[PDB]
């Protein structure tokens, strides 16, 4: 006989999660590229804009 | 372990008693040049020619030796101790096994007759 | 055999720790599997090929690293390993990277273990039949004369094995680990030794560890996996 | 949980006398329910509430600036 | 079929031959694909975005001489040695403890004393010795020792550190209420 | 002539160390050939050794002769991939090579003591 | 779907038995099979080489060969050479002194074939001061291992580059694990305050050593026990 | 594909609740982890001291050993069944080679087939002797297999490896680790 | 030799304004001197320092 052990539930336990969890995310790197490129030449485009602002400025002084 | 510690020698066993002499005659040679390197490595008090006199006694003791295999024995266990020494992997306490009387004067009251050894019952 | 038995609710806990651990294993994975810099700092190091990690006595995850399908628990198995299914990684290059690969696979298939032996657990005694070998039960020897006996003469001499002399291996997650003992006839052995795994490991440094620079000196290290409770004893 | 709306109410449940003397004691402020007292002298509280991590439910409030 | 002699049937396996390793013409990512991953660090981030959501958990840390952490009954800590209810010392001398104890941290001395009772004179256990395996608790067929889960009782001398018999029992004598829930727990299991 | 027996750089394989061996066969009959030739000539036909190598390499070498393909003869070898099935017909060539030096089929030189092998009955 | 509405594990019906069962079996049946497969593997390594085997014994899946030890080059060699063998992994070596024996030592190899799954062991015999060779020529990682049986036990490897002492004390007199070798030692360590080093000095103890291998069984504990020889290999009674 | 992955309310965690649990399946790389801490109703309650499994705890025991009195012990005793270590000689195996064996003797009369054990037993005939006046048939029977061929080195359970490739193993394509089960 | 250049650099992006298309092209052509010297340093691999941990390039050539 055997009394007070523990034991297994009688239908068992749920599986358990032993595979591999790396899912891939993120955008396609071409997506991340054109972002880049987008947001770099509207800096340029400011930057610039503002360096022949400040040459007019210096006309002025 | 491809290859070997720089004062090694692949240990090797001869059955003639001139070479062992030969082999024993180099090693004192060994101990003797390295004695400097001994005296500086180990930081010691005393000088260099007390080392050497060591030297000379430590193969004083094993002089009348008859059995070719035991003298066999004592070669690599004399070579293994150079090797340890002059290697710097035995450190200055170690080192200083060597010496014990040196060091320091134990005490009075050595006992040399029976009756100081029976005063303390041998110590 | 064992101590003594399980205590009382803990089979259901080895199930709740295991639920989130899969998922905590997934994320110490991330930060190195694909690191550039834990690549590059373990590409080609230690790389040991297949016919000089027999020479040199190699086992478990070293010789795993270098290409050889070779595990004591799937060989020759024991402790009711057959019964419990599993798979083995085992790497291709002889490399760090591949020594690492295959640990942290191991997780996994240790972890499908834990859940496949938590499922099928059965009941009934957990020590030896015999009270010869090891202790009766407390409620047993303070009411038997027989089990007062065998309680009183295992613990003050002993068992006694019968002579002979073995070398029993299992396989240590550091590698294969064995023990060769000699038995008199007596109580006590007559002679022990340990085969620790990573005195072969420490043993086959030089071997790999010329011509690496000294920062990958270290990282070699790191996957023979030197305890130094094994290496000295 | 590390925030601080947690040490906010439990500062304004305890209250501000013994949140100091709290603060003075643990970094952390806790509100219990008087489980019992110590021949010593040292109270014991145990904590219901719900964002408290495992082992963190049960603790002891001393008597002296000098604890053991 | 039979087999050669240095042969048996762990043959290679179906598969064991490796396919050769893609050239770089033979791969599906672009140039520029593959290599805006590599200016711009894709799988660092990857990781890097990894330690930020654990800036934004729960810690794990318990505060020591305010929270204490797990205590299993079978736990181990320093020694004791228990009374009888109505006052008796439980320790009949029988020299188990001394006898199994695999670093020889027990000393016992065994005199008969006024009462005709076996009892011991001196009973030591040297703690700077002892492992703590619970051998010497196992062996007793009176349960005489015990090991209380009391971890925290560090010394400043050695001298301290060495029990008599007079110390072990103040232990038995200040445990056995917390001994009790030890036993209670445990002495089926046993 | 001189043939080649393990590669150490070339095509990768599932062993680290070996490589992919070009054209395993014909340096396998051949490491036959040379390991038949030898053991006949230099060890007596009465000893055991001599009967079953000859035997041994006599059935390696019909499997070699038989089939074509190289996935097909690694399965009837029953030994692991051919490259290192070459390793192993070049290490019992050069053990078939240092037998006849140290000439094992004689009785044995050196008896046990009586004292020497006991264990505790 | 949320952490508050999960199923708790520790209500549900758990499997019960009323009585277990277990049959009794000797576990040395199992080997039987295997151990006649041995005993005939180990007739035909001893007809092969009968110049260097002096004898085997098969335990239970255990083999042991058991040779000279200016045979130890020539048997290991086979070992590791011959395609039926393959024993390529050199496992564990290590001595055991018998006192008893005019060659006080024994020197065992345990070999393993990955090939084949098999293991093998081969032992000879050295005394104090007689060597025997070592098979570090053969094999790269058995050179710490000799070395090992070194300096535990003082058996000689001839032939051996890097041979001296390895886990013992580097002015270490004498070789511990051997019957003569008393368990505490020789020497002592202390710090000297007037040398200011420490010193090594004759031993002593605060409590003395006492064992308890003095009180052992006066019966003879177990008896000679059954045997896993085959039919095959016993002699035949006449008639 | 059995073991793959579940959502985040089969963990026992103590998770997120309400509307940061909506934060964070959007700030996530994936959303069906855990955060590491146990539930604190669910894991270790009650604690290992106060347990009511440890009132009805009686000692287990197997049916043919637990038996009052069918058994008795040396009928299932097998620390006095050990078998000996079979310590062959060398002249025994020429006893082997040329007198025969107990499955198949090669000896007639038995009152001379002691005696023709006798000198063998003293050291009459040698090894290498013993195997050349043995016979083709005989040393291909019982020293060498059948067919004429060494014996295999030989192991107790055979392992034959069978390779998983696709999408059951444990890394795709690409990592230089391979699962072999 | 590089610390150089980019000290030499600084004199022309203080007067960048003042040599408008002029010094912008003598600028270019300064660099340009400077990076074919550039890509002869990495061409030679002066600053890489080998290994020789070589593993075993020549097969078993037997007999
Ligand atoms: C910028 C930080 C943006 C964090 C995004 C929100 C993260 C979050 O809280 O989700 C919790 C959520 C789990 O929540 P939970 O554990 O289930 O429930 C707890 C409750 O939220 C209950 O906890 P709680 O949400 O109520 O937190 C308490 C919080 C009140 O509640 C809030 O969280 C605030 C509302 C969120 C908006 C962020 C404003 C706070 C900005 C911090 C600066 C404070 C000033 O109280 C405070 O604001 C403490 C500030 C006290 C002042 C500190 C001393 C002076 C500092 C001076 C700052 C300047 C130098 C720096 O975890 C996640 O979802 C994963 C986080 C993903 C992170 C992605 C990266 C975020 C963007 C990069 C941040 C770079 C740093
Ligand atoms: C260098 C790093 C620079 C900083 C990081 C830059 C991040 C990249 C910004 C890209 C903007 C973006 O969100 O992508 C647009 C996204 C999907 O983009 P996609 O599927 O490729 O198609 C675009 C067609 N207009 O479109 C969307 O996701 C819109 C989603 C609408 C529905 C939401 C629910
Ligand atoms: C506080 C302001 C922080 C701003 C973040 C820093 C600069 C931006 C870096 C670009 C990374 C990125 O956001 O990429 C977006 C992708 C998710 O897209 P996907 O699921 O893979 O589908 C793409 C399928 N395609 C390819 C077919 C189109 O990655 C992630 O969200 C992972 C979590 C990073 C969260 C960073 C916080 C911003 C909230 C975004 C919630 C969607
Ligand atoms: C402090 C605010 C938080 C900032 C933390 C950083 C956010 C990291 C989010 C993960 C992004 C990721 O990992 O994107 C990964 C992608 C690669 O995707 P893939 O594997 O090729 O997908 C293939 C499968 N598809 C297409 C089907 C989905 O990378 C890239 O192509 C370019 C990497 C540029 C990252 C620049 C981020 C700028 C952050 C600096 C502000
Ligand atoms: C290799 C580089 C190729 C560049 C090709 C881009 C052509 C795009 C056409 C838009 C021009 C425009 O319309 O923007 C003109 C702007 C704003 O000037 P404004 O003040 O509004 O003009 C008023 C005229 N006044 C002053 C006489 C009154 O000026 C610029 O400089 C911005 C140009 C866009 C930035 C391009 C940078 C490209 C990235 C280079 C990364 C190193
Ligand atoms: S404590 Fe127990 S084992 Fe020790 S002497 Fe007392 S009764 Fe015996
Ligand atoms: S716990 Fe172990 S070492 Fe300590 S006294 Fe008990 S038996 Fe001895």
């Amino acid at each position: 006989p055997s009394v007070g052990q523990d034991l297994p539930p009688v239908g068992g336990y749920e599986p358990v999660q032993w595979r591999r969890n790396l899912p891939a995310r993120g955008f396609r790197p071409l997506v991340y590229l054109a972002a880049l490129c987008g947001i770099c030449g509207y800096g340029f485009y400011r930057a610039l804009g503002g360096i022949q602002e400040r040459r007019e400025l210096k006309r002025e002084k | 372990a491809i290859i070997a510690t720089a004062f090694a020698e692949t240990v090797k066993f001869s059955g003639s008693k001139q070479e062992l002499q030969k082999r024993t005659l180099a090693l004192y040679r060994q101990f003797l040049r390295g004695a400097p390197t001994f005296a500086d490595l180990y930081e010691v008090q005393f000088s260099i020619p007390t080392i050497r006199t060591k030297i000379r006694q430590e193969f004083e003791r094993h002089r009348f030796v008859d059995d070719l295999s035991i003298q066999n024995v004592l070669y690599a266990k004399g070579h293994m101790e150079y090797q340890e020494c002059i290697n710097f992997w035995k450190q200055q306490a170690q080192f200083l096994k060597y010496f014990p009387e040196e060091d320091d004067i134990q005490g009075r009251h050595q006992p040399s007759n029976f009756v100081d050894k029976f005063l303390k019952n041998r110590a | 055999g064992v101590s003594q038995d399980l205590p009382a609710g803990l089979l259901d806990d080895i199930y709740m720790w295991a639920t989130q651990f899969g998922d905590r294993l997934d994320e110490i994975e991330e930060l190195l599997t694909d690191n550039r810099i834990w690549k590059l700092r373990t590409v080609n190091i230690g790389t040991v090929t297949a016919q000089d990690a027999l020479n040199l006595g190699l086992s478990g995850p070293m010789l795993r690293g270098s290409g050889i399908p070779f595990d004591i628990r799937k060989n020759a198995p024991y402790d009711a390993y057959d019964k419990v299914d599993f798979d083995v990684p085992v790497g291709m290059n002889g490399d760090c990277y591949d020594r690492y690969l295959i640990r942290m696979a191991e997780f996994r298939q240790s972890l499908r273990i834990i859940e496949q032996c938590c499922n099928d657990m059965p009941a009934g005694a957990v020590k030896v039949e015999d009270f010869k070998i090891n202790s009766p039960p407390r409620n047993l020897m303070k009411e038997d004369m027989e089990a007062l006996i065998h309680h009183f003469l295992l613990y003050t001499k002993g068992y006694s094995v019968p002579p002979g002399e073995t070398y029993t291996a299992i396989e240590a997650p550091k590698g294969e680990m064995g023990v060769y003992v000699v038995s008199d006839g007596s109580e006590r052995p007559y002679k022990c030794k340990i085969r620790a795994p990573g005195f072969a490991h420490l043993g086959a440094f030089d071997h790999i560890a010329r011509g690496h620079f000294l920062p990958d000196a270290v990282a070699i290290i790191g996957t023979m996996d030197l305890v130094f409770g094994e290496v000295d004893r | 949980s590390s925030s601080l709306y947690r040490v906010l109410r439990n500062a304004w449940e305890v209250g501000p006398r013994s949140y100091w003397k709290q603060l003075n004691s643990i970094g952390d402020t806790k509100s219990g329910r008087l489980v019992g007292t110590d021949i010593y002298g040292n109270k014991f509280y145990e904590t219901d509430h719900q964002d408290e991590i495992h082992l963190r439910t049960r603790y002891v409030e001393y008597k002296e600036k000098d604890y053991d | 079929n039979i087999y050669a002699g240095g042969s048996a049937a762990a043959a290679p396996p179906a598969g064991f031959r490796i396919h050769r390793p893609a050239t770089w013409e033979e791969s599906e990512e672009g140039a520029l694909s593959k290599a805006t991953k590599y200016f711009l660090l894709a799988e660092m981030f990857r990781g890097l975005y990894v330690v930020l959501e654990q800036f934004f958990r729960a810690p794990y840390t318990i505060y020591y001489p305010f929270e204490k952490g797990p205590v299993s009954p079978r736990f181990r800590g320093e020694h004791a040695l228990r009374r009888y209810p109505s006052g008796e010392e439980r320790c009949i001398a029988c020299k188990l403890c001394e006898a199994i104890c695999p670093a020889l941290a027990i000393t016992i001395d065994a005199e008969e004393r006024i009462d005709g009772s076996r009892r011991t004179t001196k009973y030591d256990i040297d703690m700077t010795k002892c492992i703590y395996c619970g051998y010497c608790q196992e062996s007793c067929p009176v349960d005489a020792i015990v090991e209380t889960p009391n971890v925290e009782y560090a010394t400043e001398t050695r001298e301290e550190l060495l029990y008599n018999k007079e110390k072990l029992l103040a232990n038995g004598d200040k445990w056995e209420l917390e001994l009790q829930y030890a036993l209670d727990a445990d002495a089926p299991y046993r | 002539q001189s043939v080649l027996v393990q590669m150490r750089e070339g095509t990768p394989i599932g062993l680290t160390g070996i490589y992919q061996h070009p054209n395993p066969r014909p340096a396998l009959i051949a490491l036959y050939e040379a390991t038949l030739k030898e053991l006949q000539d230099k060890h007596p036909k009465d000893s055991v050794y001599r009967q079953s190598i000859e035997n041994l390499t006599a059935h390696r070498k019909q499997i070699v002769e038989d089939n074509e393909v190289s996935e097909v003869i690694e399965n009837k070898i029953g030994a692991g991939l051919i490259e290192e099935v070459v390793i192993q017909a070049h290490e019992e060539l050069e053990l078939a090579k240092k037998m006849s030096e140290w000439k094992p089929w004689e009785e044995l030189e050196e008896k046990p003591l009586e004292d020497q092998w006991v264990y505790f009955n | 779907p949320s952490w508050e509405n999960i199923k708790d594990i520790r209500l549900d019906p758990k499997v019960h038995v009323d009585e277990v069962y277990e049959p009794i079996v000797n576990p040395a049946d199992r080997y039987l099979q295997h151990v006649s497969d041995l005993h005939q593997y180990a007739k035909y390594i001893m007809a092969a080489l009968p110049k260097y085997i002096q004898g085997f014994s098969v335990w239970k899946d255990e083999l042991t060969l058991h040779v000279a030890p200016s045979a130890v080059i020539p048997v290991t060699t086979f070992l590791r050479d011959n395609t039926s063998t393959q024993y390529k992994s050199i496992i564990d070596i290590t001595a055991v002194d018998y006192p008893s024996r005019e060659n006080r030592f024994e020197v065992v190899y345990n070999f393993l074939s990955v090939r084949h799954n098999s293991r093998i062991r081969l032992k000879t015999y050295a005394t104090e001061v007689t060597p025997v060779p070592s098979i570090t020529c053969l094999y790269e990682g058995a050179n710490w291992f000799e070395r090992e049986a070194y300096d535990m036990y003082g058996v000689f490897f001839e032939g051996h580059p890097d041979l001296r002492r390895i886990m013992t004390d580097y002015g270490f007199e004498g070789h511990p694990l051997r019957k003569d070798f008393p368990l505490t030692g020789y020497t002592e360590v202390r710090w000297d305050e007037e040398k200011r080093r420490v010193v090594y000095e004759p031993l002593e103890l605060t409590q003395a050593f006492r064992n308890f291998s003095a009180g052992s069984t006066a019966w003879e504990p177990v008896g000679p026990g059954r045997d896993d020889r085959p039919d095959s290999f016993k002699l035949p009674t006449p008639k | 594909l059995p073991g793959g992955p579940v959502p985040v309310f089969k963990k026992y965690t103590v998770g997120s609740k309400g509307i940061w649990e909506k934060l964070r399946v959007l700030l996530a790389i994936a959303p069906n982890r855990s955060t590491g801490n146990p539930i604190v109703p669910l894991y270790r309650v009650p604690t290992p001291g106060s347990r009511p499994e440890a009132n009805v705890y009686q000692d287990p025991s197997s049916y043919p050993t637990n038996d009052i009195a069918e058994n008795p012990y040396w009928k299932r005793d097998h620390r006095r069944a050990y078998p000996q270590t079979a310590f062959f000689d060398q002249k025994t195996v020429t006893g082997l080679l040329e007198l025969g064996s107990e499955a198949t003797p090669r000896i007639a009369d038995g009152e001379a087939g002691t005696k023709a054990l006798a000198n063998i037993a003293n050291g009459g005939v040698s090894f290498t002797q013993a195997l050349g006046k043995s016979s083709k048939d005989v040393i291909y029977g019982e020293v060498l297999t059948v067919n004429g061929l060494p014996p295999v080195a030989p192991t107790l359970a055979p392992k034959q490896w069978k390779i998983i490739e696709g999408e059951a193993a444990i890394y795709p394509k690409g990592y230089p680790c391979r699962t072999f089960h | 030799p590089f610390d150089l250049e980019i000290s030499t650099l600084l004199p022309y992006v203080m007067s960048i304004y003042l040599v408008s298309n002029y010094g912008f092209t003598i600028v270019l052509l300064f660099l340009l001197i400077l990076i074919i010297g550039f890509v002869y340093e990495i061409n030679t691999n002066a600053l890489k320092i080998n290994k020789h941990n070589k593993p075993n390039t020549d097969s078993l050539i037997y007999k």
